[PDB]
Order: C-alpha cells, then sequence, then structure tokens
C-alpha cells in the first residue's frame, strides 16, 4: 500500500515487492516470521505467508 | 436539565395567571441517607460546579468519588441476594435523578412564597387546584420546544382531557393552553368543547357501541360561540348527487 | 403477476373502455386461477366482452 | 427487598424454554432479561421442574431433560442417524481445536471420516454423505459453535473439490452437558435418564408431571392407574393455578389426557394448528372420527384403534370429501403416501402411535380436542 | 512517548489568548500573532498525536497480536498510551471546552484583522498574492478547526468524543481479550471420549425416530410444542375428549378458488354502515332533546308542575340533579348543546309520576341559558 | 430577519387501522379533541396518532398508558379476533402540517403490515412537494376493483420523487425533527417525546395531587441510556471476571 | 355493615377480602394528607322499629 502510494511506484505490484523483501531478508535487514495463526480467505490460509 | 427547569421557572414567572397566583419550580440536590459514604452532595456540587472553575484537584476528587460509588455498587452487588447483574447495581448507583428533587412553590399575592406540599394544596379552591396542578405541566412541555427551532408546532396530547377540574374552571385550563399556543389531540367522555375562551375547536364524536367492527365519526366545528356539524365540500357535491 | 400487471395495463391505457369494479373483481380472480381453476380463456372473454 | 416472579421472569421462563440456549454475543437482550430474574428462575425451576439452569458468562442454557423421549424432540434439520454421528465426530474434532482456531472444510471431512465409528466406511465421492454433512454443519452454524470465514458449503453438495475456512467459537466447549460417571462406562442411552433422575428422588413424581405437561404437546394416560395421571387429577386446581401464575399457559385435563394450551403464541414458539397442509387433514380426520362415535368408539384408555387398510380408507373418504381443498401436494400423491405423511405428522404431535408389532394404528384422546372444516360456503362451492 | 503536557501547553496558550481578548485588542499586532502560532503549534502537535494514536489502536498489527504474547507488548504500549496522553486529555479538554465555546468568530475577527495587520509586516517572499480577505480566512477556518474539534458541532460528534469513545472501546476490547486467554488457559478438561463414544451411540440407531429420542435424552429437548387455544373451554375431568364438545376451527382451504394472500389484503370501505349508524344515533339524539324540549315551560322545568313523565325523563333529571350538586356553580352541560343551571329547595313532598313508581324528593328548577 | 411561519397540524388519518376503515380527522387551527361512550377508541386513536408519528417508536410501553406491556401494535392495527374476521392487514397513519398562513403541506405516515401473531413489517414515509393524500396523492389504489393499500416499493416508487421513504425508526425520527421541528439535536427531541408521553398518563385524573407532578417531572429526565454505561459495566465484569479466574 | 352487627371493627372485616389495606382508625380521622386531623371522637348507630 505505502508503495502504492508514492506516485512514482503507484502502479507497484506483490511480486516485484516480495522479490526485493526476500532480498532484504537476505541482508538481514527484517526478522521474519512465518504466519501462521490467522487468515481471512482460503487462499490465505493455504499461503505460508510471513 | 437544570437548564430545562430554568427555563420553565424563567416561564412560570413571566406570566400572569388568572387565579391571582403564581408558581414557581427548582431542582435542588438532596442529602446523603447518612456519613458513612462520600457523601452524594459533595459529589452534586462537584458536578454543578462551574468548567471555568474547575481544576486538576476537582478532577480527582470527582474521580474518587466515582470510585466510591463503584466500589459500592460491588458491595451493594455482594450484600443484595437479588443476583441482579452488575449493569443493574450500576444503572441504579449512578441514576442521577434519584441526587436531586423538585419543588413547587406558589406565592399569593403579597405573600411569602411557600412550598407546595399535599395538605397545602388541598386548601386551595377548585381553580387554584387546576391551575397549581396544570401549570408544571403545561410550562415544562412548552420549556423543552423553547429548545426547539422555530419552525416547531408546541404539540401536546392530554388523555381523559382535565377529568378533576370542577366543570366550571376547565374554561381556564383551555385559556392557559391557548395562550401558550399548543396544538393538542384530546380526549374525553363529556368535554365537548364550548368554552368561551376558545377560538376555534374541532370536536369528533366516536360511536361504536359495543362490538361493531367499524368506527362511525360524527365531526364537528367550533367557532367561540356555536357549535355546528360539518359537511365537506367534495362530500357536499357527492351527496346532493347522490340522491 | 406480471400478466396481471400487463393485463391491467392494457385496461388503464384505454380509457374508453368502462370496466366497472365489478368486472374488474372478476378479471383479477380469473387470472388469480390461471391453469389451477380456468384457463385463459375465461380472461380475455371477458376482455372480449 | 425481595425479587417477585413477574412480567419479565415470565417472559424469562418462556424464552428459555423455546430455545436451546441463550447466548450473551446475540440474544443480548434475552440474555439481560433472563439475568436479572435468575434467581427467581433458579429457584422455581428447581422446587418444581428440577432442571438445572446454567448461567454463565457467554450464555445461559436450560438443560430440558424429558421424561420419556419423543421424535419431535431431536434436532429437526437432520433426518438420518448418519447426520447424528457425523455432527457428533464434528464436535468430537472441535474438542482439538483451541478457541478461534481456524481450519479448512478438508481437515474437517478428514477427521469425521477417520472417526466415523460404523462398520462401513464414510466416503466422500457420494452425494448422500456430502449432503449428510452439510445438513451437519448447518446444524452446527446454526448454534454458532462454528463461524464461517468467507466462503460457500452448499457447493459442497454438487462439488466435493469445493473448499472452505472455518473458525472454532468458543461455545463448542459448552454445548454438551456434563455426564455422571465416567460416561464411557454407560452402555445405552436409556442408562442416562436413570442416571438424571437418580438426582431427583425428592418429589419424583412433582417434577414427573411438570416435565410432562411443560414439555409434551400432551400427557397420556398409561393405564387406568398411571401415577402421573392420578396426581393429576389429585391437584388440578392448584396446578391449574400454579401454572396460571407463572406463565402464559392453562391447563386442561380429559379422562384420557391432560395438556397445557396457549392462548397467544409468540413469534419464536412452536404451536398447533399451524401452516403446515398435513394439519388440515389432522383436523379433517378429527372432525371425521367425531362424526361417527358408534363406528370409532374410543376404548377406555382414550386409544382409537384401526389397522393400516381402514386408515387408509378413512384418507380415501377424506380425499374424496375435503380432498378439493386440500393442498395440491397431497391432491396429487396416492392414499399410502398421505397415510405416511398423515402419519408422520401425527407422530410428530403425539396424536396417535404405530404399533410396533401389529402395524395397528393407535389415535390418542389428544386428536379429538381440535376439529376443524372448510367454510360453508366454499363446501356448497366444491359442490359446484 | 507522548508528553503529558501536551493540552497543559494548549491550554496555557488558550489561556493567554483569553486574557488578552479579555484585553479587547488594545495591544500591538506581535503579541497576537505570537499568541496564534503557540496556540497552533501546539494544536497541530496535538492532531498529530491523535492521528497516530488512534491509528496505532485500530492496528491490524493489535488484531493478528491478539494471538500471542505480543498483545502484552502491545498492552504496555496502549497503557502508555493511556497514561501519559488520554489522562492529560481528560484532565484538560473540560476547561478547553470552556474557553472555546466562549470564543466563537465573533470575540476574534479583530483579533484576526491585528494578525493579519502582523503578517503584513513580515516581508513574506512567498507567492502571496492571497488577499488579506484569503488570510483572514484561514484564520478563520483554523480556529473553526479547532472548535469543532474539541466543542463538535450539532450535527457531528466532535474529534475529541470520537477519540474518547474509541478508546473506550479498546479498553473493553482489551480486558475481553485478557478475560479469554484465562478462558483459553483453565478449562481444557477435553470430552473427545463422550462424543465418540455418542457417534458410536447414534450410528447403532435403526431409523430417523429413534436418533431424535436418543438426541433428545443426550443435549436435552431443542423446545416445546404446545396446542393454541382460545380459553379454558372445559373442566369436566370425567369426560374423553371424544365425547366432550370439541373446538371448531375454520380451515382455509388451500386454493385460491377460495381466497390465499401473500401481498397486501384489501378492505371493504363500508361507509353505508358509517352512514346508518350516525343517522340513527342522531335521530336519538335528537328525539331524546324533543323529549326533554316537551316539558320545556317558559324557558324551564319545575318537577312539581309535572304530572306524568316519560322513565328516561325521570332519570335524565336525576343524573342532572346529581352532577350539579358537584359543580359549586350549580351549572351543569348536555350533549344537546344546553347549558343548564339547577336550583334545589328541600322542604318537600313532591311526586315525580312516571308509568312505573312514583318517586318522592326534593323540588327542583332548571333553567336552561342562550347558547346563541 | 423574520420570524419562521410556524407549522400547524390540520389532518390526521387511517386507512385500513384498526376497526378505522378510511376516516380523517380534521383540526380546527391545530386543535383537536375526540369524544364517545367509553371503549369506542377515544384514547387508541390518539395513541395511534401521538407519540407514535412523532417518533416511530410502537414499542408496547409506548402505545400502553400504564407504561406496561399490555397490548402490542399488531394488536392495535388487527383488532380483537372476536370482532374482526380477518389476520392479515396494511394500515397507513399519517399527520399533515400545514404553514400558517401559506398553503404548504408535508406529509408524515407509518406502514404497517402485520399476519396476527406472525410479525410485524413496518415502513415510514415522509412527502414534501405539496401534495396532500387524498386531493392529489392517495395510499390506496382501486385497481382490480377492490381498494388494496400500496405496498413499500409502490409507496416508494410514487412519493420518491417528492419525498422519502425510509425503512428504520431512527431515520424516520431524524427526517420527521429535520423538516418539521428542525431540534439542533435528537436528545432534545427525545427527550420533548418522553415529556409528551409522560403527560399522556392517567395518574393525574385519580390521583389529583402534586406529588403526581413530582412523578411525571421526574420520569420525565432521560436516565443513562444502557449503551453509555455498557462500556463500563462490561470492563469491570471482564475485570472481575479475571480475579476471580 | 357487618361491623354494627357484632362491633368487630379489625381490617378484616372491613376489607372486601380480609387485606390491611384499610383499617378503622383511618376511616375514623379520614386520610393523612386530606384532612389535618390527628384525633377524633365519632359514633355509628342503627336504629330498629
Ligand atoms: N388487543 C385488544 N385486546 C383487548 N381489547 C382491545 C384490544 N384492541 C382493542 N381493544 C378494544 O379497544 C376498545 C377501546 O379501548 P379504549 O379507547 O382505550 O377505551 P376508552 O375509549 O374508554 O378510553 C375497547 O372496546 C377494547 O375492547
Amino acid at each position: 500500500e505505502h508503495m502504492r502510494s508514492i506516485p512514482a511506484f503507484a502502479d507497484f505490484q506483490e511480486d516485484q515487492l516480495h522479490q526485493q523483501l526476500a532480498q532484504l531478508v537476505k541482508w538481514n535487514n527484517l526478522i521474519a516470521r512465518q504466519d501462521m495463526t490467522n487468515a481471512k480467505t482460503i487462499e490465505e490460509y493455504k499461503k505460508k505467508r510471513f | 436539565a437544570e437548564k430545562w427547569v430554568s427555563e420553565m421557572d424563567k416561564i412560570m414567572e413571566s406570566r400572569d395567571n388568572s387565579s391571582g397566583l403564581t408558581f414557581s419550580i427548582a431542582w435542588k440536590p438532596l442529602t446523603a441517607e447518612s456519613e458513612q459514604e462520600l457523601d452524594t452532595k459533595d459529589l452534586v456540587k462537584l458536578l454543578q460546579r462551574n468548567s471555568k472553575f474547575l481544576n486538576e484537584d476537582d478532577l480527582n476528587r470527582i474521580t474518587k468519588h466515582f470510585q466510591s460509588r463503584i466500589g459500592k455498587a460491588k458491595e451493594l452487588i455482594q450484600l443484595r441476594n437479588e443476583g441482579s447483574t452488575l449493569h443493574q447495581v450500576l444503572k441504579e448507583v449512578l441514576d442521577y435523578r434519584k441526587w436531586f428533587t423538585f419543588v413547587l412553590s406558589f406565592k399569593r399575592v403579597n405573600e411569602p412564597k411557600r412550598e407546595l406540599t399535599n395538605n397545602a394544596f388541598f386548601k386551595f379552591s377548585g381553580g387554584e387546584k387546576a391551575m397549581a396542578m396544570y401549570i408544571p405541566l403545561f410550562t415544562a412541555a412548552y420549556s423543552r420546544y423553547k429548545e426547539a427551532g422555530e419552525m416547531a408546532p408546541y404539540i401536546i396530547s392530554l388523555d381523559e382531557a382535565f377529568a378533576g377540574v370542577d366543570e366550571n374552571n376547565i374554561r381556564d385550563m383551555f385559556e392557559v393552553v391557548e395562550q401558550l399556543g399548543f396544538n393538542y389531540i384530546m380526549n374525553s367522555q363529556a368535554l365537548w368543547g364550548d368554552y368561551d375562551t376558545i377560538s376555534s375547536l374541532s370536536i369528533c364524536e366516536l360511536v361504536r357501541p359495543k362490538n361493531a367492527d367499524f368506527v362511525t365519526v360524527i365531526r364537528y366545528q367550533w367557532d367561540g360561540k356555536q357549535r355546528t356539524f360539518v359537511v365537506d365540500d367534495e362530500h357536499v357535491e357527492e351527496l346532493v348527487t347522490h340522491d | 403477476q406480471r400478466l396481471e400487471h400487463q393485463v391491467f395495463t392494457w385496461i388503464e391505457q384505454h380509457p374508453k373502455l368502462i370496466f366497472s369494479n365489478e368486472r374488474r373483481q372478476e378479471i383479477a380472480r380469473s387470472i388469480e386461477g390461471l391453469y389451477e381453476e380456468n384457463r385463459y380463456e375465461q380472461v380475455r372473454e371477458k376482455l372480449l366482452a | 427487598q425481595t425479587q417477585l416472579f413477574d412480567e419479565k421472569a415470565i417472559q424469562g421462563m418462556d424464552i428459555l424454554f423455546h430455545h436451546y440456549w441463550i447466548l450473551r454475543a446475540e440474544q443480548p437482550e434475552w440474555y439481560q432479561l433472563i439475568r436479572e430474574r435468575e434467581k427467581v428462575l433458579r429457584r422455581y425451576l428447581d422446587e418444581k421442574f428440577g432442571l438445572r439452569l446454567i448461567v454463565h458468562q457467554h450464555f445461559i442454557k436450560l438443560e430440558k431433560i424429558p421424561v420419556e423421549p419423543e421424535g419431535w424432540m431431536g434436532i429437526q434439520d437432520f433426518q438420518e442417524p448418519m447426520d447424528y454421528a457425523i455432527f457428533c465426530c464434528a464436535l468430537a474434532f472441535l474438542e482439538g481445536k483451541a478457541v478461534d482456531e481456524q481450519f479448512l472444510l478438508s481437515e474437517l471431512c478428514q477427521e469425521i471420516q477417520a472417526d466415523y465409528p460404523g462398520d462401513f466406511p464414510l466416503d466422500w465421492t457420494l452425494y448422500t454423505h456430502r449432503k449428510s454433512l452439510i445438513r451437519a454443519v448447518k446444524v452446527l452454524m446454526e448454534f454458532q459453535l462454528i463461524r464461517t470465514i468467507d466462503g460457500d458449503i452448499g457447493r459442497f453438495d454438487q462439488n466435493e473439490e469445493q473448499e472452505v475456512l472455518y473458525e472454532a467459537s468458543t461455545y463448542s466447549r459448552y454445548f454438551m452437558r456434563t455426564y455422571p460417571d465416567d460416561f464411557s462406562s454407560y452402555q445405552h442411552w436409556s442408562e442416562l435418564l436413570k442416571e438424571d433422575w437418580k438426582l431427583n428422588q425428592e418429589d419424583e413424581r412433582r417434577k414427573r408431571v411438570y416435565r410432562k405437561l411443560f414439555f409434551s404437546p400432551g400427557l397420556h394416560r398409561l393405564d387406568q392407574q398411571d401415577p402421573d395421571f392420578l396426581y393429576i387429577r389429585n391437584y388440578r386446581n392448584r396446578l391449574a393455578e400454579d401454572i396460571e401464575k407463572h406463565s402464559e399457559y392453562k391447563l386442561h385435563v380429559y379422562k384420557n389426557t391432560a395438556f397445557l394450551s396457549i392462548a397467544e403464541p409468540r413469534q419464536y414458539q412452536q404451536v398447533f394448528p399451524n401452516s403446515k397442509a398435513s394439519t388440515d387433514i389432522i383436523l379433517q380426520l378429527s372432525k371425521y372420527i367425531h362424526g361417527e362415535p358408534e363406528r370409532f368408539k374410543a376404548n377406555e384408555n382414550g386409544e382409537i384403534l384401526m389397522t393400516e387398510g381402514e386408515f387408509e380408507q378413512v384418507v380415501d373418504d377424506l380425499r374424496q370429501q375435503f380432498g378439493t381443498g386440500w393442498a395440491k401436494y397431497f391432491r396429487d400423491m396416492s392414499t399410502k403416501g398421505i397415510r405416511t405423511e398423515l402419519l408422520r405428522a401425527m407422530k410428530d404431535w403425539m396424536m396417535a402411535e404405530v404399533d410396533s408389532e401389529t402395524s395397528l394404528i393407535r389415535i390418542k384422546s389428544l386428536t379429538g380436542v381440535m376439529t376443524g372444516e372448510y367454510p360453508s360456503d366454499f363446501q356448497t362451492g366444491g359442490t359446484e | 512517548s507522548l508528553e503529558r503536557s501536551q493540552f497543559d501547553r494548549l491550554f496555557q496558550a488558550i489561556t493567554s489568548l483569553q486574557n488578552e481578548l479579555e484585553n479587547d485588542l488594545n495591544k500591538s499586532a506581535e503579541e497576537y500573532m505570537r499568541i496564534w502560532e503557540d496556540v497552533f503549534r501546539y494544536f497541530q502537535t496535538i492532531r498529530t498525536s491523535t492521528a497516530d494514536y488512534i491509528a496505532y489502536i485500530n492496528s491490524e498489527q493489535t488484531d493478528q497480536r491478539m494471538q500471542t504474547e505480543a498483545f502484552l507488548v502491545y498492552k504496555n504500549q496502549f497503557t502508555t498510551y493511556l497514561r501519559d496522553f488520554i489522562v492529560s486529555l481528560q484532565k484538560t479538554s473540560l476547561q478547553i471546552q470552556h474557553s472555546l465555546s466562549e470564543l466563537t468568530l465573533e470575540r476574534l475577527q479583530h483579533f484576526f484583522q491585528k494578525l493579519i495587520e502582523h503578517r503584513g509586516a513580515i516581508p513574506r517572499l512567498e507567492d502571496v498574492s492571497s488577499s488579506t480577505n484569503d488570510w483572514l480566512t484561514e484564520y478563520e477556518e483554523y480556529w473553526f478547526s479547532l472548535r469543532q474539534w474539541f466543542l463538535g458541532s450539532a450535527v457531528q460528534q466532535s474529534e475529541l468524543d470520537i477519540l474518547q469513545w474509541q478508546t473506550n472501546e479498546m479498553i473493553r476490547r482489551m480486558t475481553r481479550y485478557v478475560q479469554r486467554i484465562g478462558e483459553r488457559q483453565q478449562h481444557f478438561r477435553s470430552r473427545k471420549k463422550d462424543y465418540l463414544q455418542l457417534s458410536k451411540w447414534f450410528v447403532e440407531c435403526r431409523d430417523s425416530e429413534e436418533a431424535h429420542k436418543l438426541s433428545a435424552v443426550v443435549f436435552g429437548s431443542m423446545t416445546i410444542q404446545h396446542l393454541q387455544l382460545e380459553e379454558a373451554t372445559t373442566e369436566n375431568l370425567h369426560v374423553d375428549t371424544w365425547d366432550e364438545a370439541p373446538t371448531e376451527l375454520t380451515i382455509k382451504p388451500r386454493t385460491v378458488r377460495y381466497r390465499e394472500k401473500t401481498k397486501p389484503g384489501s378492505f371493504n370501505s363500508n361507509e353505508q354502515k358509517k352512514k346508518e349508524q350516525r343517522e340513527l344515533y342522531l335521530k336519538e339524539r335528537e328525539q331524546e332533546k324533543k323529549l326533554i324540549e316537551k316539558y320545556m315551560t317558559q324557558g324551564k322545568i319545575t318537577l312539581s308542575a309535572l304530572s306524568t313523565v316519560e322513565p328516561f325523563i325521570r332519570k335524565v333529571l336525576l343524573s342532572w340533579i346529581g352532577k350539579s350538586m358537584a359543580a359549586k356553580n350549580r351549572m351543569v352541560k348536555t350533549d344537546y348543546g344546553l347549558h343548564v343551571k339547577v336550583m334545589l329547595d328541600y322542604e318537600k313532598t313532591i311526586t315525580l309520576q312516571a308509568e312505573d313508581g312514583n318517586l318522592l324528593m326534593p323540588d327542583a328548577t332548571f333553567l336552561f341559558e342562550e347558547t346563541r | 430577519m423574520m420570524t419562521e411561519a410556524k407549522w400547524v397540524m390540520n389532518r390526521a388519518g387511517l386507512l385500513n387501522f384498526w376497526y378505522y376503515d378510511d376516516e380523517i380527522f380534521p383540526f380546527s387551527d391545530g386543535k383537536l379533541l375526540l369524544r364517545g361512550t367509553n371503549g369506542s377508541g377515544k384514547s387508541v386513536t390518539m395513541q395511534s396518532f401521538l407519540p407514535v408519528l412523532l417518533d416511530g417508536k410502537k414499542s408496547p410501553d409506548r402505545l400502553d398508558p400504564f407504561g406496561s406491556k399490555a397490548r402490542r401494535m399488531e394488536d392495535y392495527l388487527l383488532g380483537e379476533k372476536e370482532v374482526v374476521d380477518r389476520d392479515e392487514r396494511t394500515g397507513y397513519l399519517f399527520i399533515e402540517y400545514k404553514k400558517a398562513g401559506v398553503e404548504r403541506y408535508i406529509t408524515t405516515g407509518i406502514g404497517m403490515q402485520a399476519k396476527r401473531h406472525k410479525g410485524i413489517k413496518s415502513w415510514y414515509f415522509v412527502i414534501t412537494d405539496n401534495r396532500r393524500i387524498g386531493y392529489d396523492f392517495e395510499l390506496a389504489h382501486s385497481q382490480l376493483g377492490d381498494r388494496v393499500p400500496f405496498s413499500a416499493k409502490e409507496l416508494e416508487n410514487r412519493i420518491g420523487e417528492g419525498g422519502y421513504v425510509v425503512h428504520t425508526q431512527r431515520e424516520y425520527m431524524e427526517l420527521v425533527n429535520k423538516y418539521i421541528f428542525g431540534f439542533q439535536s435528537n436528545e432534545a427531541y427525545e427527550d420533548l417525546i418522553k415529556l409528551l408521553i409522560q403527560l399522556r398518563s392517567p395518574k393525574l385524573s385519580k390521583d389529583f395531587k402534586p406529588t403526581v407532578i413530582y412523578e411525571i417531572l421526574e420520569s420525565a429526565l432521560p436516565p443513562l441510556t444502557d449503551d453509555e454505561l455498557r462500556h463500563l459495566s462490561d470492563t469491570i465484569e471482564s475485570m472481575d471476571q479475571t480475579q476471580q479466574q
């Protein structure tokens, strides 16, 4: 959402965001947790989100 | 509520009543049952205390008083075996209408103000009784509207209109209602609304003897002197033609 | 229900035809009982009347 | 300052009876109303009925344990035993899920399939099994035992691949009451009743009579010396006075039956007569029985005995006379089907019994309380 | 971490503003600009604080954080927010709301004009083409925003009120979640064996009736049923229902041939009934009026004069006599439009005769007034 | 500036309501006085008109004079089963305000459908185009030969251009206030209606003495609506539950 | 009646059923608020011919 708010990246997509975020966690910029606690749709439940 | 009572008293003082009497009402805080609690009178004084004069110390005191009241609510739950949920006990402890009481007062001509207890009321004459009983109610229903805009029609609805007022004095009650300027729907078993103080009025008579499934409406009219029938213009045309 | 609507929209578009209240009741009920009691013939027969 | 049984208490009692339980999160008005009088309700229920009223933070529940179970009592949305089995297995599954835990419909189906205790495995490739599971899940959702994260279970009927995301709600814990011993030591449901009444030895008879009156549509005289009916006969007046005082109902007593009538049934209540067409034929049959007292002379116990053939003949006679006015559902169905449907309906209301051995039909005296007919102008219309 | 003096600073600024407005524009323009600057700097500070805090409270971070120990972290952060921010809001909002109630646009426009003076004094090199009236409107809209924030409006709940109500809702939510954690931890005494035993029992059932019976015994009856009847017609314990008089119902035939309705029904518009009833009632009234008129003598009735009277007139006269003594003026009213005055002499043995009985009573006179 | 021109109530209708079939009571300069032998409806009519049409709340307490729960709105709408052989109806109540000294009319009315002890719908409406029911507007078309009161959709269609139709008491009360009364708040309107209800209670006629006035006024003050206490009671109950656990 | 038949003035003889709603003392005095009395002496007597 924040990426889409900025005019330059307003057209952002989830896939490029995931590529960059995986890249970042490779650099230890972030602490990754797996989202197994709650969901809102079937696919969200099946997804091993973070 | 205090503003409402203040407006009501202002209106009750700002008129002269045909019975040679003037009324005034006040909404005063009561004294608590005993000193075994934070006396509710202190809390009421703090609440009525003007905001400008409020200060952090008074805020702390008010919070303390409310804490005490809630503690009393829990204590009452435990002590009263009725098993009522805490919600009821809170709604009882914090109900402010119990903290205040009304006091009606009347002032005969050039005599000191007095409180209107039942006993004093019975000494009154019929017109005095009617005025005392039906000025506070009408003046209250009129005070409420003053909160309203200028488009509002001052409506009231009286059931068994004025039952109890001695037949002669109902004239004065209608005079009062006329003066305030109410629009109303009143029902009665014997009231005919032929009193000369009523500028204009519409009377409908219902008839269905015991079990008939249809109500028959006989619509009259009034103009202050005489009570004619009503025949509707379109209905006059239809009646002329339908013969 | 839609057919009833169309029939009584056909009447009210033709003001020169005088369908009394009683005949309107007759048509209403005859439509109301389509294919359970009476075929369509009893409706259009009254319109044609 | 003491409480008294008043309009609020009567309303609370009716609400308690006519629902399985009341939930705070969904019925806040009813929950609040019931709780305020909860002291008086507990006292009265304990003294007269003996039912345990369970008042909790999230719900209020009256453990309506019947004196003698009857067909209409059970969960009505279910139509086969397999539905009950799947319902119980689903509950067992929910015991394994923490509150607000989320599980997919496939997991629930798999666990139910694994646990299902029958000799014959539960299989999802069938239509009937999937329909049974959908009915079970619908009843579960009715009691808010499980909430639905968006999806659609109805499609499961025609698409076994359907998927749904469900959430175990807190109420699942409290749904089923507690049982006396290690419940597994018992071998048949009848043994449960012998326990639940082992706690009510004190004035068992009064609680018995009150439960039968309030729960069942009627109370039939077992024989000439039925103790419950003897009790009612001995205390007709005070029973009537107490019941009128404490509830809307008014007692009736006859030689062979006793029941409570209700004058102004509120929305949530079930009553006879009602909209369902089968009642119309029940009223017509009642009138037809009234009309031939010598042919259908009731035996001393108030029963009227007829064989399936005789009942079918009666139904044919009714189809001849009043059939023109029956609902199109029955007008198009053969005699034996009408007999089956009418007998199911009359069973639900304890109007009649099908004799287990001889297939003999027993029409109970309760049927003769009410009779119905078409308006005379239509009947003359039926002549035209 | 917020500052507990936020509302204290804003209150001091508004207090100085009140102090100067009481002096009625008798001071320099720079003072007014500084006062306004302090006031709205602090107000914008508070506005940012409330925006951020309400975002924190609403945070879906909280909503997912309920399911863990992290909620404890959220609880600590939330209680810090309440203890630093909202407590000050509660202590100072009342006085602020009062002061803002005092200060409308009317008490401010001269102060706006002097603010404008100082604004002109500033050598603004910006794109200042907006007229002095534009500066006035900017300041007025700013102050109206402040007034709406605290006092709200007759059509919208103030910002303060919405903030406070959301805070209370969140407090209830958090306490209830702690309750739920207690519930989750305590109760776990699983019943699984009971449920599987129950399923085993149910599958053994032959047919639906047996299964429903078992469900009733196990879970308990899900409802109750009863017969509808309008009255406790019978009272006889000794008669079988068949031999008793049944209760008769009107079965509605389930064919439109007779009647069946789902959409709004029709009524009869029974005007002829009403016409008949009105005419009969008014005829009765007129005839009674005439019967009263029949005895009128020179505009009044004196009982001693009456020779023989209709029983109805006797009853009407007794009604009048009774009613008259109730009213001190001894005036009476009648449905015929006739005011009636009743005077009583009570030393007399006078007989009022009719077809039935001779009533001895004290003499009376009845005057009728001119209803014109 | 001038004063606004005050509204006045001159007309009051019923349509297939109670034993009323099609009646419209006129007001002479905003005043009206029903009368008749007891058991004739002199009370039920007024209860139907006021204060029901002012806010639209129809719960038994509002109709009930004692404040008890004797009769529901359905019972008034359908009438005693022992008298009228019907179990389904659609009734219309409405009042017609007129601006004194001008020829503009605003109507407000309720629409109900009831099936004996089966549940009662309701829809409220307000007409603002200066049409008057019975002169250039109607509620029951003669189509099909009989008279059928309009259903919700038809009423919305005919009114929709000139007025609003709503299906919730809150919206109706806000509309009526906004147009006729113009209170600057909903709370004041609610308290006014509470006082009007109190006036219309019968304790005056019997116990004619001042302490009745104290009870009437004391009952007029608005108490703490359960919502405001709900946060406090819920929170304290949860905290005490935690303590016990 | 029946007071002067026997003389039993207890509330059970006054109330139409026997309740304690109203008592002979108030009947003699008259209700508290309606009158200022607090003491009185009265008589009741029937005459037979
Ligand atoms: N639901 C009901 N239950 C009992 N009586 C009803 C009901 N509805 C209407 N009634 C009738 O309403 C009629 C008029 O009542 P009401 O006008 O309030 O008395 P009054 O005119 O003397 O003030 C009564 O004759 C009563 O029978």
